């Protein structure tokens, strides 16, 4: 349901 | 009205667990919670997934409640500053110092911008 770990942005501020 | 007896509820469940919560702001039903590791530069899906709740505490402050439906364990955190939320890509992330960053999935997209408004408007003075 919840998208994988590794799908969520890691931005320039991160 | 069935959110009138929702709301009077799901306050006193909050209410148990944080008897601190003054009101609940708004909702969202299937939130999950992920951390990211600084040194590591990943993210990491936490056990943490169930319903969301914005709220305020006797000193008006503002913050959430997730209540996890899976395991016992809740996670209650405040939003100090509205510069520390973020709407990027399809998350909510959630920056309360440099290395403690916390990301949000909210199941309706509606959810996600709705819930982000509400948090700068509820920290607007």
């Amino acid at each position: 349901h919840s998208p994988a770990a590794s799908n969520l942005p890691i931005p320039t501020f991160l | 009205d069935e959110n009138i007896l929702r709301n009077a509820v799901n306050l006193q469940v909050l209410k148990f667990h944080y008897p601190e919560i003054e009101s609940i702001i708004d909702i969202a039903s299937h939130v999950a919670v992920y951390q990211f590791d600084v040194g590591s530069q990943k993210w990491l899906k936490t056990s943490i997934e169930g319903t969301f709740f914005l709220v305020k505490d006797q000193r008006a402050r503002v913050g959430y409640v997730i209540l996890n439906r899976n395991s016992p364990e809740n996670l209650y955190l405040f939003i100090n500053h509205p510069s520390n939320v973020h709407l990027v890509d399809r998350y909510l992330i959630h920056r309360t110092e440099n290395q403690h960053v916390v990301g949000l999935w909210m199941f309706d997209p509606n959810d996600m911008s709705r819930i982000f408004n509400i948090v700068k408007e509820s920290l607007l003075r």
